[PDB]
RNA sequence: AAUGCGCAGAUACCGGGAGGAACGCCGAUGGCGAAGGCAGCCACCUGGUCCACCCGUGACGCUGAGGCGCGAAAGCGUGGGGAGCAAACCGGAUUAGAUACCCGGGUAGUCCACGCCCUAAACGAUGCGCGCUAGGUCUCUGGGUCUCCUGGGGGCCGAAGCUAACGCG
């Protein structure tokens, strides 16, 4: 297919129960559209510059979703609705570049 | 184009397409947020266009203010 | 999708009529219950009260139900969609999974087979009926009750939609199809989705006979009368409007407000009209 | 009231007047000064002389209340931005660094014909 | 887009010997498969006038090859009409 | 300078909220398109285009009287939206007069779908396709053996030769 990936920035008020359930929602709905995690990494509560919804920090995600092209644009609607997910965007991936050796 | 710092040869092996390492591209919005012209670095066109492109990508998801202030004026 | 004719007579070059492709594999009528036989009558016990009515075709009334709380938690199925001559919207038929069949004014784009449900914990897509304190801000809502347990009353005709402005405390704010902003109680049922049949405002009746087919006698003017009945009139010649516009019973008809200022329901309007 | 010695000061000209505002550092302003306070009519208002005059009228109130530690932000250019910064040290008052404002419209609202003279 | 496998099946579908990457008969068929798929989404959109002229730039290519194909053998020409299903 | 606006609290001052249209530095002597033209970012669906190996076909080519499609801005029919700006129009000033240039207000329209109009300084004021005739200097993009030899696109100075001259080269 292609070499997709996704950035999701989450609510930093997420400690022991809502964290587990709103990771399993992401995981299982990912599989419901049909997608294969390989490089899950999520990187904690970290800082931000300008006040995204009055908070100078937020939680972060990364996956390496293998998605068929048919529903990449319309799998966003499990994320349009839940306000407690802050930022959602999905990009392709490559790296043929290393300069000034 | 005078050279007072010449940030091109100062840092070694880097990456332009990456937008996770803010420690490299914190210097490339230098003070106000304005992406810098080529007289500062010396990078050629096919690197400088994607250097602008990665700042415009990473400028959405936090990590870069792109609007704010300088106080010595 | 309005069909329009060719001028083979002097009264069919302007006549248009809507298309009826939405009406599905239906149009017999339902059994011993729902419809009932209904009464036509231009007047009360005695004399005429609303002028210029009466006439036209024959017409039955189908019991369509507005209060929708009475069966919660029970899913249903859209069977068919038919066409109702009383109101101006298309109506649909619902089977419940335990055997009750009821009619509903049909929102924008329901199809045969699709599930609909109500209750305080139903999902949000086109068809579902929920109380107002659960519905997110900025949607499109129809058949809104005003204060609870009193049946659906607002925004329920032929391509109109209310809009949730914002919660505060216990009341929520509706922008209405007229344009004003009302405060409504939280425990009132509603229904998500615009009404549909939007094209209804774009048909031209063509002739003078398919106004009479709908129930409306011809409407006399006021300057073509004597002075013993209407305030305008007289005027040997053709009189110029005579000292300022008036109704047949005395009151005026350009600019005067008739809302009772003493009314208890002035605490709830900001009136944006 | 004779409150805490911290304070902010937001100044601006446009082209033909100059005003100065003094503000509590987490809230509301205290005493504003302008060019109609001075007594000037038409021209003589937006002049490079009436900057320090307003900035020295705005010291008799910041001294009469408890205010001895300023910040200053500047909003745009005109006749008077150059001299109020020198006029702060006429009262002393423990001045601090000098703060940018004046946003670019970021391709926003269309200007009038007077600024579409520049095509 | 157009993946590897349809382009790599039409070539030996319309080949004469199984070796050639393209000849007089099969390049007509490649242009025909591109026509048959490009022509469809124009019904969906109807406003990509650049893709409209791209369609016209190759209709007048495949027809200008079909003009030549008849100039050698007309039963060989009648092979490809019933083979592709074009221009009834 | 006035017409307007404000002491029933204006201008500027702080934090939330609704709401359109336009997208700052990057940016230029830059790129893309057959021409009109096109700049926030994300994915989807698609035409055109230059180079490397040089694999197979085998002259299939170039130009086109009428036909068909595209065609900035203003303008017109049918419904949605309206913040700013703003033809007509009412004021203030200037002037011998000022139906104008300058200031305060102000609708259509500029915006979105669908159907038509089809004009221009639609300008390199230069039909299209190919072959031959010394070279400098910067810049854009590939294959490389990347003090440079090579295949193309974008500028400025110059051989022979051309033109009534300016000049293209
Ligand atoms: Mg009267």
């Amino acid at each position: 297919m292609r070499r997709y990936e996704v950035n999701i920035v989450l609510n930093p008020n997420l400690d022991q129960s809502q964290l587990a359930l709103e990771k399993e929602i992401i995981q299982r709905a990912l599989e419901n559209y049909g997608a294969r995690v390989e490089k899950v990494e999520e990187l904690g509560l970290r800082r931000l510059a300008y006040p995204i919804a009055k908070d100078p920090q937020g939680y972060f995600l990364w996956y390496q979703v293998e998605m068929p092209e048919d529903r990449v644009n319309d799998l966003a609607r499990e994320l349009r609705i839940r306000d407690n997910v802050r930022r959602v965007m999905v990009v392709k991936s490559q790296e043929p570049f290393l300069a000034n050796a | 184009p005078s050279r007072k710092a010449k940030v091109k040869a100062t840092l070694g092996e880097f990456d332009l397409r990456d937008y996770r390492n803010v420690e490299v591209l914190k210097r490339f919005l230098s003070e106000t947020g304005k992406i810098l012209p080529r007289r500062r670095t010396g990078l050629s066109g096919k690197e400088q266009r994607i250097l602008a492109k990665t700042i415009k990508r990473a400028r959405i998801l936090g990590l870069l203010p792109f609007t704010e202030k300088l106080v010595r004026k | 999708a309005v069909k329009k004719f060719k001028p083979y007579t002097p009264s069919r070059r302007f006549m248009t009529v809507a298309d009826f492709s939405e009406i599905t594999k239906t149009e017999p009528e339902k059994s011993l219950v729902k419809p009932l036989k209904k009464t036509g009558g231009r007047n009360n016990q005695g004399r005429i009260t609303v002028r210029f009515r009466g006439g036209g075709h024959k017409r039955l009334y189908r019991i369509i139900d507005f209060k929708r709380w009475d069966k919660v938690g029970i899913p249903a199925k859209v069977a068919a969609i038919e066409y109702d001559p009383n109101r101006s919207a298309r109506i649909a038929l619902l089977h419940y999974v335990d055997g009750e069949k009821r009619y509903i004014i049909a929102p924008d784009g329901l199809q045969v087979g699709q599930q609909v449900v109500a209750g305080p914990d139903a999902p949000i897509q086109v068809g579902n009926a929920l109380p107002l304190r659960f519905i997110p801000v900025g949607t499109v809502v129809h058949a809104v009750e005003l204060e609870p347990k009193k049946g659906a009353k607002l925004a329920r005709a032929a391509g109109t939609s209310a809009q949730i402005q914002g919660r505060e405390g216990d009341y929520v704010i509706l922008r209405l199809p007229s344009g004003e902003l009302r405060k409504v109680h939280g425990e009132c049922y509603a229904t998500v989705g615009a009404v549909g049949n939007a094209d209804h405002k774009n048909i031209v009746l063509g002739k003078a006979g398919r106004s009479r087919w709908l129930g409306r006698r011809p409407h006399v003017r006021g300057a073509a009368m004597n002075p013993v009945d209407h305030p305008h009139g007289g005027g040997e010649g053709r009189a110029p409007r005579g000292r300022p516009p008036a109704s047949p019973w005395g009151w005026q008809t350009k600019g005067l407000k008739t809302r009772k200022r003493r009314k208890p329901s002035s605490r709830f309007i900001i009136a944006r009209r | 009231k004779r409150q805490v010695a911290s304070g902010r000061a937001y100044i601006h000209a446009s082209y033909n007047n100059t005003i100065v505002t003094i503000t509590d550092p987490d809230g509301n302003p205290i005493t504003w000064s302008s060019g109609g306070v001075i007594g000037y009519k038409g021209s003589r208002k937006g002049t490079p002389y009436a900057a320090q005059l307003a900035a020295l009228d705005a010291a008799k109130k910041a001294m009469a209340y408890g205010m001895q530690s300023v910040d200053v932000i500047v909003r745009g250019t005109g006749a008077g931005r150059e001299q109020a910064i020198r006029a702060l040290q006429a009262s002393g008052l423990q001045v601090k660094s000098i703060v940018d404002d004046t946003p670019v419209p970021h391709n926003g609202c269309r200007p009038k014909k007077k600024f579409r003279k520049a095509s | 887009p157009i993946t590897k496998e349809e382009k790599q099946k039409v070539i030996q579908e319309f080949a004469r010997f199984p070796g050639d990457t393209g000849s007089t008969e099969v390049q007509v068929a490649l242009l025909t498969l591109r026509i048959n798929r490009l022509s469809e989404h124009l019904k969906v959109h109807k406003k990509d006038h650049h893709s409209h002229r791209g369609l016209l730039m190759m209709v007048g290519q495949r027809r200008r090859l079909l003009r030549y194909l008849q100039r050698e053998d007309p039963e060989r020409y009648r092979a490809l009409i019933e083979k592709l299903g074009i221009r009834g």
